């Protein structure tokens, strides 16, 4: 409990103060990951910090005059050069290098170390499972799964100068809005745990394990929900995934009564007065930000990000439109039911839900 | 004996005070080799707070200004006392 | 100058507390040092304690209301000497 305590207090701290953007601070930053660097004198204006692992090599090329950041490389000693370290922008001809934009748009290195331990988390656990291949390929496979099973999500890498897959939907303006980012993290819970390579097959629309082989150990595929944000907060009923594939649950800590607004909803008298609400919930809502979507459980995504969409369209707003201060709001985990006037579920389509709300919005204005 | 009233009544010296007890906390807590979060964490807020006060002290300047206009008038006063 | 000395320790402290106790010790004893020398400085001078806010405004006040009397009387002198 000591070196969890100590670790969780020098993470903290590496978080609390990132340092200042000087190359003294690049190179103590990668030597404290145990990244081999040097630093070369390529001009008597232009020194580089070459940092290297046992895959990946980053050049860093400084201007000496301007004391700024010039240039960035990442050169792949894998067989697979064809990594996107990008952002992924429509319609710039210029594909933004997230290593420099991470020590040129930011104020301290927090986005540059954040880029770089998921870098060297892929390198340390890369061996046969490549996982810069497998990463950068995932992200076709995910798409293509949206495209077969006829999900309405766009997939992009490399958003916000931040490495991940971003899952994103069209919001009320046609503006694109993350719902969720995929990404690697190390397994916390079990060292031993097999993370193996998954291809969606055009074939069999599914899923399938190619090379039970090709695995690597002490790593998980993480989605993580992109809330907007108490109101904002994405809330799942407790039997909705395995609680095995739950890696963050947000423990309202004990000394603040923060109910799911929800239920809050259901115990306190202030409605519309138009509205009689009936909770038909047969379990508890809970706060998940991050599920464990490994090997078996990535045809999961589509229904995660189904709940998503359903309770941001339908959910949060009859929560917003009944909370502003007689018909029966009938609520359950996945119908809701206006008396005999409107219903919808789950598994009805983006418009039906979207006719259900301005049907709902006209009726308690 | 007013000096150090005045001084005492502007905040970074309060501001220097309390930098200086974050830091004998931190140092209290390194010889026990038990580092407490909120002590650094404190002292680092505390050190940001003496900076953001060390720009606010910068724009000085008025107050001398203001000393200039004061010789100003004092001399013109003895000018037109004199005439 | 103490200032970025004091920024510097705190990030090699911030950035590798798995140095052997030996340089922990050495490099508190360095920041103790440091703020040592600032409480000193602090103290050998009167005016960074004062300056470490309407009383300017006051004085500003003050100055701008003597000037235009001395304008009016001024004025005055100029229109009844020019008979």
């Amino acid at each position: 409990s000591y070196v969890e305590t100590l670790d969780s207090m020098i993470e903290l701290f590496k978080d609390y103060k990132p340092g200042s953007i000087t190359l003294e601070n690049i190179t103590r930053l990668c030597q404290t990951l145990g990244l081999e660097s040097f630093t070369e004198e390529l001009s008597n204006e232009l020194s580089r910090l070459s940092t290297a692992s046992k895959i990946i090599v980053i050049d860093v090329d400084y201007n000496k005059k301007q004391d700024r950041i010039q240039d960035v490389k990442l050169v792949l000693a894998s067989n697979f050069d064809n990594f996107d370290y990008f952002n992924q922008r429509d319609g710039e001809h210029e594909k933004s290098n997230i290593l420099l934009n991470s020590l040129t748009k930011y104020p301290d290195l927090k986005a540059f170390h954040n880029n770089l331990k998921f870098l060297y988390l892929l390198d340390a656990y890369s061996h046969k499972l490549d996982l810069f291949k497998y990463f950068t390929e995932l992200s076709h496979y995910i798409r293509q799964c949206f495209q077969d099973n006829c999900c309405d999500f766009k997939v992009r890498t490399n958003l916000n100068d931040k490495f991940g897959i971003y899952i994103l939907t069209q919001g009320i303006n046609g503006k694109e809005v993350p719902l969720a980012k995929i990404y690697l993290e190390e397994n916390k819970s079990d060292s031993q745990y097999r993370f193996y390579e998954y291809i969606y097959s055009q074939e069999t629309k599914s899923w399938i394990n190619e090379s039970a082989e090709n695995f690597s150990n002490g790593i998980s595929l993480v989605m993580e929900i992109v809330a907007n944000a108490y109101t904002d907060l994405i809330w799942f009923p407790e039997d909705f995934i395995s609680p095995e594939l739950i890696i963050d649950k947000v423990t309202c800590s004990s000394n603040s009564s923060s109910s799911p607004p929800i239920i809050d909803l259901f115990s306190n008298n202030n409605y519309n007065s138009r509205i009689q609400l009936m909770n038909d919930f047969t379990t508890k809502l809970i706060n998940i930000k991050k599920f464990d979507i490994s090997n078996d459980n990535l045809d999961l995504i589509s229904e995660i990000l189904k709940w998503v969409q359903w309770s941001r369209i339908v959910l949060q707003n009859v929560f917003k439109l009944v909370s502003t201060p007689v018909l029966q709001l009938i609520v359950s985990e996945d119908h809701i039911i206006l008396d005999t006037i409107s219903e919808c579920n789950l598994y009805d389509d983006v418009k039906c839900w979207s006719k259900f709300i301005e049907k709902f919005q006209d009726i308690v204005s | 004996t007013n000096s150090e009233d005045k001084l005492s009544k502007v905040q970074l010296y309060e501001d220097l005070c309390r930098y200086e007890d974050t830091l004998s906390k931190l140092v209290e807590s390194v010889d026990r080799f038990k580092p407490n979060l909120d002590i650094a964490k404190d002292l680092i807020r505390t050190d940001e707070a003496l900076f953001e006060n060390v720009k606010l002290l910068a724009e000085d300047n008025i107050y001398r200004n203001l000393q200039k206009i004061d010789k100003d008038s004092e001399e013109l006063d003895s000018k037109t006392r004199k005439i | 100058e103490f200032i970025p000395h004091i920024f510097y320790s705190l990030h090699q402290i911030r950035k590798d507390p798995n140095n052997l106790s030996n340089q922990l010790e050495t490099l508190t004893g360095s920041i103790r040092h440091r703020l040592k020398l600032c409480k000193s400085l602090i103290s050998e001078n009167e005016d960074t304690k004062d300056l470490l806010p309407s009383e300017w405004q006051d004085i500003i006040h003050q100055r701008e209301q003597e000037l235009q009397i001395k304008r009016d009387v001024l004025d005055d002198l100029y229109r009844k000497l020019q008979r």
